[PDB]
């Protein structure tokens, strides 16, 4: 005879964005109406000393 | 796999099945005994020292 010795599939692994250190560069924001948003802006105003 | 940005081709679900095999390596030691050893093993006689 011949013998098969266990057809075990690939052992699984997982990774998330918030569990990585790269999210320290980020500030996580979920926003449901993003498709209705063209663009955003951050206006500033500083007079010089 | 991994998601990617638009204007750029993506990956695909690819099944992978790999198969390995066993080996064969017999070994042998031929030790021998003289017939006088087998004669003196079983057949005592005369009861001497």
């Amino acid at each position: 005879f011949e013998a098969i010795f266990g057809t075990f599939c690939n052992r699984l692994e997982w990774v998330y964005f918030l569990t990585s250190g790269l999210a320290a560069a980020a500030h996580a924001i979920k926003f449901h109406d993003l498709n209705k948003l063209t663009t955003g802006k951050m206006l500033f105003h500083v007079q010089v000393p | 796999r991994v998601a990617s940005g638009a204007g750029l081709p993506t990956s695909r679900q690819t099944t992978i099945m790999v198969t390995k095999y066993s080996e064969k390596s017999p070994i042998t030691i031929p030790f021998e005994l003289s017939a006088a050893c087998l004669t003196y093993l079983r057949e005592t006689f005369e009861g001497t020292i």
